């Protein structure tokens, strides 16, 4: 309507950060949980607005699961840096 | 290097060990396989069958449409004017246009 | 019909729609029951054991298995086929002006030459 | 009487198989009972047998 | 050979094998007695 | 293809050169014959020789078709025009005696009333 | 790994569970969720280079990608309010929806992980988890099959094929073929959402028993057309005969079970009246049968494979269903006419 | 099914007296395999010494496998007279080290369920010490030992103990001596540079295997023929910062499994590689193939066999 | 000509041009997350401007 | 965009053509752009010099495909009489496929792949008859 | 070689030419063909249609 | 009663002895034979519908016949192959030979489009497998991948063929209730509906464009020389263009008139190529497309002349091409080469096989009255009443028919074979009796053509 | 010597054929004792025919 506008603006530039990448691997982890703060925000505008109260739930089950995969990703990128030396995006072997 | 690769035999019946046969290997086997069953199919498809084919069991109607033919042209020369065909299956058809 | 609308949701058998008489000794059941007995002689190929149809007596759970699940299987098939025809000839007479007949007429058609 | 039916057992299958081919297409005719007689091309009113011929 | 270096399989398992020929029995039973049912159903709807 | 004369024994000079040309041909004529004559001359072999003249000879035309035709410039083009060509050649031949049937049987009779097969 | 590994597994397919029993939008979610902290253990298990490489591609290349159907999910509340699982309502919520879905089945603009995460695998039991993930994106597309735009997903049916039947010509690695041959098979799949939902279903069970199969035929150590080469030479014999029949079946063949799928696909789209789609469909799926033909070929040819070492002991392996579901892998296409009728 | 959910457990039962010992890298003489028959007094499993039929000798038939049923063209007889272009040379060793690595097999699996100790004559970690003496001499092409280091690094990472006690036997250079000594006329007259090499390629091999802390003991030639000796230096040598020690439930589980089935272990030690002394010929493995199932031992496998034994059809 | 290169033609057309735009989709991208990631920003685009639907 | 496409239909029902022929390089250019941006995924060396380089040989050859398709189209129709034809456009699709053998010094491939190119062309304009769609709904 | 083959050939052509001449035989012994009209009561009986030979009649029944 | 004994040949050659095997399964196959000429010759004026639509009855169809006539002769030339290896290995392809047949009396019987199409590509499989593996030669694989790749991409486009006409009107299933088939409107979009439906008999009857498929598949012996008579099965096997042209599309044939001209080049040039040829089994090759192109210019013309000769030139080419393989088979397990030129002589080295070799040639010239002058004189008079200017060039076809089959004869009628020292035996007592089952059946034909040549005769 | 003497025959046949079919087209009768009664005027018959069979 008007304050949506702007946090959906905030999501393009956080899903064009998650399909960037230089150098580091860890853009994409901020990026993970950059993407999840901003449809948290959209949940909350929508449902306080038009109110449900039961719906006012929903959004606290998905911040739980907001940082579920964020917290797997964080740890699989300890093992990488074991095999290898520094997580790199730019160093891959697999085609 | 081929190793294990290299490994042909020429191998034919022709008549050692063998007298004189056509199937590989047994004596026994090959007069009962060679000359009976072999032949016994010879003998019941061709000279049994001959008598089938074509001739006995009429056939698609060739042999029942000559004598329903010539009955029918004694009947409609001796009453109608147009031999068998002239108008034929239409009778009072509903217009054309 | 993909969505049920008579039927209610989420059911193994028919149970409101019981009356169709199922098949007995079907043509379709021996082939089924071919399939149970065909699983029975290529498991002796691939764990090597001693002849494919005088081997092991482990079969008749193969056989039995595949006719089980087979006329459960052959039971929602006579059933959603009927169902299919229920619904068809039921929406036929609640329009009627959908459906219309001509029957017996002479109209001209182009012959082909050689 | 052993030895006949021991040396014997995948031949006697084959015309075995046959007598069961034979018997389960004519089953089919049972199915296809309807249109027995009908119009005038083979119609014949019974005298003693039961539907003509099958 | 007779078995050398004693065989994963005896052959005789007897507890895995009578379950198997158990269970064959058991839905044999069920079948019928359900395809009885349904006869008696047909005749009583129609 | 034959000249104005027919070549059989016109043009041909003894020199030096045609001398040691003689002597090359037949030093290759014997060595193929040599090793057919000590494989012809046993009982111990029953069977057919191969011999790799006619082995490549079968080769030439059922093979070597992929890697040839990579310089195709203008000849190969002109055997397309040979080829799918005589289709279109005959595309106009059959089609003008169908204008020539199709009006006869409409208009001014050709077809016999004694005709009756297909 | 011994008690633990049970109970991971178990989570894959009560996950599915919350995804097939469902009907709010964030119970999906959290279905789709659970996969992710599911597989990703099983995808590492030994620990390998290779391993923890593909682990960390499939983990970015789908959890973004549920990310955008949350998006999705938002936009419900946004335009049309509901949170029921029935229509998406809105053109700009089924463009994100669909896309999101397209980085697990629609494939043609999103293969790109596929063939490095089924190589990654060390264990031929992990190569089932893939073909049977997929079971779940396809319950959520079987129940918003209204609304979304038929344009933008006959897309992801067509152009699937061409790279799918491209994709596996240039691979010999034997898991970098059934990697492929999962995008060739999830082009069909796309294809019959628009036109008459059921079959669909059928599909899949002809696909998952297709290719839960043909691993459990991999048992045997086997990573290469070269190592599954020699199988018949040294090995097993009669097992070649079987991982023949499959491989026919994969490509669309009729006297096998896997000309079912092209039977009713055909048959439905035709009904809508559609010729030009459909021819192109045909002639795509021969490029599809060219991978199991060079396959066919470790089966049928002598190739020399023969090697210094020779088995003689019997192999003893898992083998889940690998007597009762090949059955219905070879020899079903007389019990199959009547058959899409009872899936739904 | 995995068995190990329920009462049966890994490391249980062992531990106390169950580590394997080993006699490797014996230059050529065996004198190794005399000490470890008297090795049995405190270590319950023995093993015989691996040869060209050692997976023969168990797997399922009693009697060995004759020439052609086993692998085509392996004797010690004639890699004794060892000759150049399609001969044995290397497809000997490649048989050799699957054999090696197929009794270890079964060893690692006797110690894992029911703890006993097993002596083994000459490991799969010793095989590379026979190869390289071997390739010193113009005998073994430098194309065939690459395909050797591939079968290494994957035969053995997969396993994770090596071993625990390794016996190394020194003789003097004169060891050719007492290897003429012998009643085979066969093993006799054999290089004298090869069984130098074999030396000296052992005292690089026995360094790296006490670098990575697993326990070595070496015994000299005036100090060889002792049964009491040799078994008091076995109970003494305690296991310190060792690969052997590891985890219970996690790594041994893993190993378990791997060990149990004899095709899981041989599946990797066949490389998909061509090779010059490999034998790859198709029709002479179909030949061999038809001779294989015509075997009066093997002939249907696994368990149930017609005209051998035959106990239950139902 | 005819019989075994020009009738045999239409084949590569549809083998030898196959393989070709085969390789271009198999060794394209030497491996990479970067690039495959670089691709998915212009698949949305062409849904959203390239594509008239929404 | 669909919408440049439903102008493209609209032109053919009268006898006008300059607005047909740039009409063609709006939907050649636009298909040549998606090409061109596939073709970053091969990555291009240094930045911007070689980067720029490729995108210029991939849009402006299929440009020139579409630009030579749209003049083509009214230079069978203004010439000799009849309306819109299946032989008319295949005529058109014969032009646009010779210059992809132009592009690469080769003479053939592009130009060996005439007729195929051509009756490809011809299928879509098949379409403009009721007897064809290429997405159905009901 | 050659010899025998028309010999063992000639062997079984005459085995089953037995009943060759017993079909020549069958004309001679049993009635050949008649031709009347048929008062109505049956239209098939063994035979629906019997001419020329009483071999078709036999075959016509199995 | 032709399917379940045919099925029940399966389990025959598994469950008997090591020994046997090839006598059981030659001796049952040769009784169920007999049946075919039993039970199928029975019909009237339309032939009646057999039972329900799993196999149906033979309108114009005796082609069975020769299927069944071929379910014995294929086992009996592939003894002297196969006989080296395991006995496994002959269980599995005298099988697939069986589920062939079984597969083959499928398609014949069956008065189907819709089943009968999943019964037409269902004989590419088992082929593929006896193709592939066997081969004597290499490029075993560039006549495999040919076999599916030039069927199964002209076949597939009957999938959305026939499929729209079913939808359209009413169902496609007895042919018999296909009187709902109303004339084609001649319209651009029923130009590619009438394409798919030829197509997929337009690679198996091979023309001049896409006739590839079939020499590759010939010179590359898949077993001996019998296999190569099941490739020769399936030339006739695609017959549905007698049932798609006559029904489905009975006013369309302005789009046939290329196509009869583009199989009336492959009978010139087809030919012309068949005098210089090498090998001999290509010689053979070449002349099955000449033979099976007659047949094409037949069906497309429509008339009721053309039929009679279509339907004949089918059992007149299967039992004539296939005796002149097992005459190229019976050289190549002697000299074990498929060169013309290397084996050379008969009557001094091969003297009662040098008359099959003459009677088998002279069947592809117009002898005296069997079935091959019977088949070929019917088309070329249609083709004269279809256009004047056809015998033209049908008659020059005639002259190099002669060169076809002469030049066969005059490359084996030499007293030479100097460098051949092998081939003592000239024919084991089973050589010359396949010889004689394939002439026989075509010297009793002269007698009663009526049963051959029959479409409403 | 043999092959020339059907060679040229068969180019002789060419003709014999043509006068084949043409006599069916034109004349329903076929056999010879047709064209004594009803002989129409035509030259296509023997001389590219019976003519052409002649040589």
């Amino acid at each position: 309507s008007m304050v949506y506008m702007n946090i959906m603006m905030a999501f393009t530039v956080s899903l064009v950060g998650l399909l960037m990448y230089r150098s580091h691997l860890m853009s994409s982890l901020l990026c993970l949980e950059g993407m999840m703060l901003s449809l948290f925000v959209m949940a909350a505008l929508t449902i306080l607005n038009s109110h449900f109260t039961l719906a006012s739930m929903m959004p606290i089950i998905l911040l739980v699961f907001a940082a579920c995969e964020a917290a797997l990703g964080l740890s699989l990128l300890v093992m990488v840096s074991n095999t290898y030396g520094t997580d790199y995006v730019q160093n891959l072997n697999l085609l | 290097r081929w190793q294990e690769d290299p490994e042909p035999e020429d191998e034919n019946l022709y008549e050692k060990n063998p007298d004189s046969h056509g199937y590989d290997k047994d004596p026994a086997v090959d007069i009962w396989n060679m000359r009976v069953v072999f032949f016994f199919g010879f003998s019941i498809v061709l000279v049994l069958g001959s008598t089938f084919v074509a001739y006995l069991p009429d056939y698609r109607m060739q042999e029942w449409a000559r004598r329903e033919a010539e009955r029918l042209v004694k009947y409609r020369e001796a009453h109608g004017l147009p031999i068998m065909e002239s108008n034929c299956f239409d009778p009072s058809k509903i217009q054309l246009p | 019909x993909x969505x049920x609308x008579x039927x209610x949701x989420x059911x193994x058998x028919x149970x409101x729609x019981x009356x169709x008489x199922x098949x007995x000794x079907x043509p379709r059941l021996a082939f089924v029951g071919f399939l149970g007995y065909c699983s029975g002689l290529i498991d002796n190929a691939i764990r090597r054991r001693p002849v494919l149809l005088a081997g092991l007596h482990r079969q008749l759970l193969y056989i039995t298995s595949f006719v089980f699940v087979g006329y459960y299987l052959l039971k929602r098939q006579d059933y959603m086929y009927a169902v299919r025809d229920h619904d068809m000839f039921s929406y036929i007479k609640s329009h009627x002006x959908x459906x219309x007949x001509x029957x017996x007429x002479x109209x001209x058609x182009x012959x082909x030459x050689x | 009487l052993l030895q006949v039916v021991r040396d014997h057992w995948v031949h006697v299958l084959v015309p075995m198989g046959f007598v069961f081919g034979y018997y389960l297409d004519r089953k089919n005719d049972e199915k296809l009972t309807a249109f027995r007689n009908k119009s005038l091309l083979y119609k014949r009113e019974l005298k003693p047998n039961e539907e003509v011929t099958w | 050979k007779f078995y050398i270096q004693e065989p994963p399989h005896g052959s005789p398992n007897w507890l895995k094998v009578g379950l198997t020929l158990g269970t064959s029995v058991f839905l044999w039973i069920y079948l019928i007695k359900q395809h009885n049912e349904d006869v008696l159903e047909y005749k009583r709807r129609n | 293809x034959x000249x104005x004369x027919x070549x059989x024994x016109x043009x041909x000079x003894x020199x030096x050169x045609x001398x040691x040309x003689q002597a090359e041909r037949l030093a290759i004529r014997s060595r193929l014959k040599r090793e057919y004559q000590l494989q012809y001359y046993d009982p111990s072999r029953r069977g057919v020789i191969e011999d790799p003249a006619l082995v490549r000879w079968t080769y030439a035309r059922s093979a070597n078709i992929y890697p040839n035709f990579r310089p195709n410039t203008k000849t190969s083009l002109l055997g397309a025009l040979f080829g799918i060509g005589p289709l279109v050649f005959w595309y106009y031949v059959f089609k003008t005696d169908r204008d020539r049937k199709e009006k006869l049987i409409q208009e001014g009779k050709l077809d016999r009333t004694f005709n009756i097969s297909y | 790994n011994p008690i633990i590994f049970i109970i991971i597994l178990l989570t894959i397919m009560l996950g599915t569970i919350i995804v097939m029993i469902s009907s709010h939008w964030l119970l999906v979610w959290i279905g789709f969720e659970m996969n992710m902290l599911a597989i990703i253990p099983i995808m590492m298990k030994n620990h390998n280079p290779r391993a923890t490489e593909a682990s960390t591609k499939y983990f970015l290349t789908q959890s973004t990608a549920s990310m955008l159907l949350m998006m999705a999910v938002i936009i419900n509340l946004m335009f049309s309010g509901q949170w029921t699982v029935m229509k998406l309502f809105n053109p700009m919520a089924s463009m994100l929806m669909t896309m999101a879905l397209a980085m697990k089945l629609g494939m043609a603009p999103f293969h790109f992980w596929v063939p490095e995460v089924t190589q990654g695998i060390p264990l031929s039991s992990g190569l089932i988890l893939l073909t049977w993930q997929k079971l779940a994106p396809m319950s959520v597309l079987y129940q918003i099959f209204p609304s979304i735009n038929l344009n933008l997903i006959l897309t992801l049916s067509v152009l699937s094929i061409l790279i799918g039947g491209w994709g596996g010509l240039n691979q010999t690695q034997l898991r970098k073929i059934m990697a492929y041959s999962s995008i060739a098979h999830m082009g069909w799949m796309t294809a019959v959402l628009p036109y008459n939902p059921t079959m669909t279903l059928l599909n899949l069970i002809i696909y998952i028993i297709m290719t839960s199969t043909m691993f459990t035929m991999f048992m045997a150590n086997s990573t290469t057309t070269t190592l599954s080469l020699s199988h018949t030479w040294n090995k097993t014999p009669i097992m070649t005969v079987l991982i023949l029949a499959t491989l026919l079946s994969m490509g669309g063949l009729p006297p096998l079970s896997g000309f079912m799928p092209k039977w009713m696909i055909i048959q439905e789209m035709t009904k809508n009246n559609s010729i030009i789609l459909p021819t192109f469909m045909a002639i795509t799926a021969l490029l599809n049968l060219y991978f199991y033909m060079r396959l066919t070929y470790s089966t049928t040819l002598t190739m020399f494979p023969s090697t210094n070492n020779m088995k003689m002991k019997w192999q003893f392996p898992l083998m889940k269903k690998m007597t009762f579901l090949p059955t219905m892998v070879v020899l079903s296409t007389m019990m199959l006419p009547l058959t899409p009728m009872l899936s739904v | 099914x995995x068995x190990x959910x329920x009462x049966x457990x890994x490391x249980x039962x062992x531990x106390x007296x169950x580590x394997x010992x080993x006699x490797x890298x014996x230059x050529x003489x065996x004198x190794x395999x005399x000490x470890x028959x008297x090795x049995x007094x405190x270590x319950x499993x023995x093993x015989x010494x691996x040869x060209x039929x050692x997976x023969x000798x168990x797997x399922x038939x009693x009697x060995x496998x004759x020439x052609x049923x086993x692998x085509x063209x392996x004797x010690x007889x004639x890699x004794x007279x060892x000759x150049x272009x399609x001969g044995n040379s290397y497809r000997l060793q490649a048989w050799l080290y699957a054999s090696r690595l197929l009794q270890y097999a079964d060893a690692l699996e006797h110690l894992l369920s029911t703890g006993q100790g097993v002596v083994l004559e000459r490991s799969i970690y010793s095989d590379f010490v026979f190869l390289e003496a071997m390739y010193r001499q113009g005998f073994i092409r430098k194309q065939c030992v690459d395909h050797y280091n591939q079968v290494k690094k994957v035969t053995i990472c997969e396993y994770l103990p090596p071993h625990v006690v390794v016996y190394v036997d020194v003789p003097v250079p004169e060891v050719q001596s007492r290897i003429q000594k012998k009643g085979n006329p066969h093993e006799m007259k054999i290089t004298s540079a090869y069984l130098q090499d074999i030396e000296n390629a052992y005292k690089g091999t026995f360094l790296p295997e006490m670098s990575e802390k697993c326990e070595v003991l070496q015994y000299s030639a005036w100090e060889a023929q002792d049964a009491e000796k040799v078994v008091e230096d076995i109970e003494y040598l305690k296991y310190d910062k060792g690969p052997w020690l590891d985890q219970n439930d996690r790594n041994l589980h893993k190993l378990r499994m791997l060990v149990q089935d004899k095709l899981e272990v041989l599946n990797y030690t066949s490389i998909p590689v061509f090779l010059p002394e490999v034998t790859v010929g198709a029709h002479q493995s179909d030949q061999v193939f038809q001779e294989f199932t015509e075997l009066p031992g093997r002939k249907y496998r696994a368990g149930y066999n017609e005209d051998v034994g035959d106990k239950w059809i139902w | 000509l005819l019989d075994l290169i020009w009738l045999e033609a239409i084949l590569p057309k549809t083998i030898s041009l196959a393989q070709m735009k085969a390789s271009t989709l198999v060794t394209n991208q030497k491996g990479l997350i970067k690039l495959y990631f670089l691709s998915f920003l212009i698949t949305i685009l062409i849904s959203m401007i390239l594509f008239n639907f929404h | 965009a669909k919408t440049v496409l439903r102008q493209y239909w609209d032109i053919p029902e009268g006898t006008e053509c300059h607005r047909k022929t740039y009409a063609t390089t709006s939907i050649g250019g636009a298909a040549g752009l998606v090409v061109s941006a596939y073709s970053v995924a091969l990555k291009t060396p240094t930045s911007f010099l070689e980067g720029v380089a490729r995108t210029g040989r991939y849009t402006f050859t299929a440009a020139a495909i579409g630009a030579i398709f749209g003049l083509t189209s009214c230079i069978s129709a203004q010439v000799r009489e009849k309306p819109d034809d299946p032989l008319n456009y295949l005529i058109g699709g014969c032009a646009g496929g010779l210059i992809l053998g132009a592009r690469t010094r080769s003479y053939g491939i592009g130009a060996a792949a005439c007729a195929y190119m051509g009756l490809t062309a011809a299928l879509v304009k098949m379409g403009q008859l009721e007897g064809w769609q290429v997405f159905a709904e009901p | 070689y050659d010899k025998r083959f028309l010999k063992l050939l000639r062997f079984y052509i005459l085995l089953t030419g037995i009943p060759v001449a017993i079909g020549i035989t069958l004309i001679n012994v049993x009635x050949x063909x008649x031709x009347x009209x048929x008062x109505x009561x049956x239209x098939x009986x063994x035979x629906x249609x019997x001419x020329x030979x009483x071999x078709x009649x036999x075959x016509x029944x199995x | 009663k032709y399917i379940i004994p045919t099925i029940m040949l399966m389990p025959l050659t598994w469950l008997s002895k090591n020994n046997m095997i090839w006598v059981n399964s030659t001796a049952h196959s040769l009784l169920i034979s007999f049946t075919s000429l039993l039970l199928m010759n029975q019909f009237g004026d339309n032939s009646l519908n057999f039972s329900l639509l799993f196999f149906s009855d033979s309108l114009s169809t005796p082609l069975l016949i020769l299927t069944m006539w071929l379910l014995p002769l294929m086992l009996m030339a592939s003894q002297h192959h196969l006989s080296k290896e395991n006995l496994t290995r002959k269980k599995l392809f005298i099988t697939m030979l069986i589920s062939l047949q079984l597969f083959l009396i499928m398609t014949f019987t069956a008065m189907e489009l819709i089943l009968f199409y999943i019964l037409f590509e269902a004989t590419l499989v088992p082929t593929l497998i006896i193709i592939t593996r066997w081969g004597n030669q290499t490029e075993r694989l560039n006549a495999g991948l040919y076999f599916l790749f030039y069927t199964l991409a002209g076949s597939l486009p009957l999938l959305v063929a026939l499929i729209y006409i079913q939808n359209t009107v009413g169902s496609l299933n007895f042919l018999m209730l296909q009187y709902w088939v109303q004339p084609v409107h001649n319209s651009w979009s029923n130009v590619f509906m009438w394409l798919a439906c030829m197509m997929a008999f337009m690679v198996k009857m091979p023309l001049y464009g896409l006739h590839l498929w079939l020499p590759k598949a010939h010179v590359e012996a898949p077993i001996a020389g019998s296999m190569v008579l099941a490739a020769v099965l399936l030339k006739l096997g695609g017959y549905g263009m007698l049932r798609i042209t006559l029904i489905l599309n009975p006013m369309t044939d302005f789009m046939a008139y290329p196509f009869i001209m583009l199989s009336l080049w492959g009978m010139i040039m087809t030919s012309s190529i068949c005098l210089r040829q090498t090998d001999l089994k290509s010689l053979i090759a070449y002349s099955s497309v000449s033979h099976m192109a007659l047949v094409i210019v037949a069906i497309l013309i429509q008339t009721p002349w053309s039929y009679m000769g279509a339907t004949a030139l089918m059992i007149a080419h299967g039992l004539t091409s296939s005796m002149l393989f097992c005459l190229a088979n019976s050289n190549y397990e002697r000299i074990h080469s498929r060169t013309m030129i290397l084996a050379r002589g008969l009557q001094t080295l091969l003297p009662l096989m040098a008359t099959w070799w003459l009677l088998a040639s002279l069947t592809n010239l117009a002898l005296p009255p069997t079935i091959n002058l019977i088949g070929e004189l019917f088309v070329v008079m249609s083709t004269f009443s279809w256009s004047n200017i056809t015998i033209i060039l049908m008659g020059v076809n005639m002259v190099i028919t002669a060169l076809y089959s002469l030049y066969m004869l005059i490359m084996t009628q030499r007293g030479k074979y100097t460098y051949h020292i092998n081939n003592i035996s000239p024919s084991f007592t089973r050589e010359n009796a396949l010889m004689s089952l394939h002439i026989l059946p075509l010297l009793l034909l002269t007698l009663n053509p009526k049963i051959i040549l029959g479409p409403l005769y | 010597a043999a092959l020339q003497a059907i060679l040229y025959n068969r180019i002789g046949d060419i003709g014999f054929i043509l006068a084949m079919a043409w006599f069916l087209t034109n004349l329903n009768t076929w056999d010879l004792q047709q064209i004594f009664m009803l002989n129409p005027s035509d030259s296509n018959m023997p001389l590219i025919g019976l003519a052409l069979a002649a040589t």
